[PDB]
RNA sequence: ACCGGCGGACGGCUCAGUAACACGUCGGUAACCUACCCUCGGGAGGGGGAUAACCCCGGGAAACUGGGGCUAAUCCCCCAUAGGCCUGGGGUACUGGAAGGUCCCCAGGCCGAAAGGGAGCCGUAAGGCCCGCCCGAGGAUGCGGCGGCGGCCGAUUAGGUAGUUGGUGGGGUAACGGCCCACCAAGCCGAAGAUCGGUACGGGCCGUGAGAGCGGGAGCCCGGAGAUGGACACUGAGACACGGGUCCA
């Protein structure tokens, strides 16, 4: 019987968010633990091999990652198992190429190209707030990163707000709030790859999160959960969103 | 008066137990059901019953089943048999007690 | 072994057959049996996941507390009453909730020597 | 003859990637040396840096697919391109 | 024919000698760490080691191996063979950390069966 | 070849048991753990000690195994402070529907960190670049435990269960709990079939049929269980560990 932690992942069981042929082979890259969840990330190796066609063989891909030619969020990463997850910015300076990771309407991830000037801004959902010794306020984002700030600035932030993060130097730029009428891009669910405006927030007790209702560009109304709602602008999207 | 997060008024009695969700350290998280008290003999204990109809795919009729659940009866409310009560999942408490009464929707006499 | 696991009997009564062997993550450990002595003797124990925990096998001093919240480190003379068992008070065993006699007087233990490794109590 | 369907540029690897088709009506599938020495002409490439990976001979077709590399320096191909294909092209004994 | 190996801390040099006859009876009943003047042991150590040695140079029994090859553990009383579970100590060479193995090792006391004896010089 | 960094708790193989919260679904931890991975705030001092390899000799048929010489680190060890834990008192902010927790002050006690580096460029050098260490708070991977419902046959097996069922107070555990223990009570299950036996890993499915349905779980994937049978430890983040250990048959 099994006796502890896995180190493998068969191709057939891979998450449904990966545009990977499944019956060609049997063994895939098990992502190591990292910023984003299994359900909202892919190894960088597959990004290099499939989504960009730069490497045909994983050994060569790993070699190019060893050269450290790749800038994710303004940081080189050699780990060919890095979970590169949702709303990350991939930058290749050798090619001057910049994409943002975003899901599909179907529920799969694609690299939407973005302008270079946008490549330095990363919006982060405020997952939760906590008090650390010294009465300091630490905010845990959707991607697992953490930011420390003063007690006085605690009310500048609330959970479910979006912080436009300057990833190259880790500088907080703007805080989009969660209030009626914001512009929101969905992350998961049947309403994936939708962008609309908020009319109502459904306060649900008994273990069930807040169901926001989103009004699309064409005026059609639908519903999704709080955590799937990701604000990107007060009235228009501050980033190129398909 | 402390909030349980369930739309129901709090019991008037304030008990000193550590196991009253209104008057103790324990929490609530999981489903909420409703049912009837069938037995109360063991101390601070209750067996809640629940009837429901189940569908037979081959016979297209309905089977009425009776399901029992053990739960803890805090003294503040003091549930008795014949009473319609509300039940919530709770921390494991005994060998079998894994649910707790939160209120008495309607006692026996009514 | 010390196995803190399934009861062999169902709630109704039908005896339960085992289908697998015991698991080291599921076994427990011996009782500390903290006693009154002239010095503090303690054992540190490596635990599940590499944690640690210290265990008083003999206790000499106690941290009594006034209702105000001021603490006094003192000695422990003898245990008055052990509600957990009648054999324990007879054998100077020290357990949470026990009524103890120190130089100050009567105290009630509000800490577990088995897991904490120190004994705290409230003056009565 | 040889007709190029595609030439792309791996800038992270400093290499040209060439997809092409070979017309060989009624005549056996060509040897590697000839296709290399004849493709070397019309893109102005150094023979050593250029490597051809696969020439797929289709069943019941006079067109065979072909796919090849073109590096920019001696060191990069040794560092990256594994020894076997160098042996197939003869670039290593 | 006890094979006694005498080792010098001062020089880091060790030499083998043989013992038979009454001198053997002298070393029976002794224990590891026991001290004995070389005079009762009757070796011209000054000749073997080719150096001057004080007449009060003594020999201390330290170890050896049985006939079959079971050393005497200083921590085990008696001259017999007993099986012991060794996590460490003489006669046990572990490889993997925390590994434990059961072996049969002689107890400290010297016996006639023992064929190898080890002694260290002392001045 | 050595201590030492890692791994050999994954993956490979099989279906005896097991009629079970083993399992399918949904919840479920505020009652867990967590090495390598990510983020953020802080820290990385002083001092001491060890023995392999190698050289001198040794046994036994072996397996295996002795003593003396000296030797290394991020090895071991003591202290420095943080820090970990527990309690009393007093307050205030965060999380959250919820509870209480977390935040701070005071008071009492035990426990209680680190590691530098091979090379190269500049710098006399230090230092910087690169890799590596530790404390604290999160995340993430994997796992622990609680639950409603679903899913066999027998009545020529009808009464069953004593830590049995609950309460008080503790113990041990990573963790809640009869898991255990001392006491206090008389429960709890069964004709909408317990108890007992026969039978049997559960699912995604597959064969057949116009379909209702009937029958089956071998081949892949997911979950569960095992290493001839039993039973018990050490190392460890993870084990009772196919290619590690101990006894019995």
């Amino acid at each position: 019987a099994r006796k502890g932690p896995k180190r493998h992942l068969k191709r057939l069981a891979a998450p449904t968010s990966w545009y990977i042929e499944r019956k060609a082979y049997k063994w895939a890259v098990r992502p190591r633990p990292g910023p984003h969840n299994m359900r909202t990330s892919i190894p960088l190796l597959y990004i290099v091999r499939d989504y960009l066609g730069y490497a045909k063989t994983a050994r060569e891909a790993r070699k190019i990652l060893n050269e450290g030619k790749f800038l994710v969020d303004g940081r080189v990463r050699k780990d060919y198992k890095f979970p590169v997850g949702i709303m990350d910015v991939v930058s290749i300076p050798e090619t001057g190429e910049h994409y943002r990771v975003l899901p599909n309407r179907i529920g799969k991830l694609i690299l939407h190209p973005i302008s270079e000037d946008e490549a330095f801004i990363k919006p982060l959902r405020i997952r939760n707030k906590r008090m650390i010794k010294g009465a300091r306020v630490q905010l845990n984002f959707h991607d697992g990163t953490n930011h420390i700030v003063s007690i006085a600035e605690k009310d500048n932030y609330f959970t479910s707000y979006t912080v436009l993060m300057k990833v190259p130097e880790r500088e907080i730029l703007e805080v989009l709030p969660f209030e009626k009428g914001a512009y929101v891009f969905v992350t998961q669910g049947k309403n994936v790859a939708r962008k609309g405006r908020i009319v109502e927030i459904k306060r649900f007790p008994m273990g069930w999160p807040d169901v926001v209702t989103i009004e699309d560009e064409e005026g059609e109304l639908f519903d999704t959960l709080k955590e799937y709602a990701f604000v990107v602008g007060t009235d228009k999207p501050k980033i190129s969103l398909p | 008066m402390r909030d349980i997060g369930l739309r129901v008024q709090p019991p008037a009695e304030k008990c000193d137990d550590p196991k009253c969700p209104w008057h103790g350290n324990l929490k609530i998280h999981g489903r909420v059901f409703e049912g009837i008290v069938v037995s109360d003999k063991p101390r601070k204990t209750v067996t809640v019953e629940r009837q429901y109809y189940f569908y037979l795919n081959k016979y297209e009729r309905y089977e009425l089943r009776r399901s029992k659940i053990h739960a803890h009866n805090p003294p503040c409310i003091n549930a008795k048999v014949g009473d319609k009560v509300l039940i919530a999942e709770t921390r494991p408490l005994s060998k079998t007690k894994h649910f707790v009464v939160v209120a008495v929707l309607e006692r026996a006499e009514e | 072994a010390i196995w803190q696991g399934r009861s062999l009997k169902k709630p109704s009564g039908g005896r339960i057959v085992l289908a697998r062997k015991k698991r080291k993550r599921e076994l427990g450990r011996e009782p500390s049996n903290t006693r009154v002595a002239e010095q503090d003797k303690r054992k540190i124990i490596r635990t599940y996941g590499g944690n640690r925990k210290v265990r008083l096998t003999a206790a000499a001093y106690a941290n009594v507390f006034d209702k105000s919240g001021k603490g006094r480190k003192v000695r422990i003379i003898r245990v008055i009453e052990n509600p957990a068992n009648r054999q324990f008070a007879r054998r100077n065993i020290i357990t949470k909730g026990a009524i103890i006699e120190t130089e100050i007087g009567k105290a009630k233990v509000t800490s577990r020597p088995g897991q904490d490794g120190v004994v705290n109590a409230i003056l009565l | 003859e040889i007709r190029i369907k595609e030439i792309k540029e791996n800038k992270l690897i400093g290499r040209k990637e060439i997809y092409f088709e070979i017309y060989h009506p009624g005549e056996p599938t060509p040897s590697r040396k000839d296709v290399k020495g004849k493709l070397v002409a019309m893109l102005d490439l150094n023979p050593e840096t250029t490597v051809i990976q696969y020439i797929r001979s289709y069943f019941g077709s006079y067109i065979s697919k072909g796919y090849a590399k073109a590096y920019d320096s001696k060191e990069r191909m040794l560092y990256i391109e594994p020894e076997y294909i160098l042996i197939r092209d003869g670039l290593i004994e | 024919t006890f094979k006694l190996v005498i080792s010098d801390p001062k020089s880091g040099i060790a030499k083998q000698v043989e013992i038979t006859g009454a001198e053997t009876e002298k070393l029976i009943g002794k224990r590891i760490g026991d001290q004995i003047p070389a005079k009762e042991l009757n070796i011209n150590l000054n000749e073997l080691f080719g150096k001057e040695f004080p007449e009060d140079v003594k020999l201390e029994i330290r170890g050896g191996t049985d006939k079959d090859g079971f050393p005497m553990r200083p921590d085990i009383h008696g001259p017999r063979r007993v099986r012991v579970l060794l996590s460490k100590g003489p006669g046990f060479r572990p490889k993997e950390k925390g590994e434990r193995r059961k072996k049969t090792v002689r107890g400290n006391t010297i016996s006639p069966e023992i064929v190898q004896v080890n002694v260290k010089l002392v001045y």
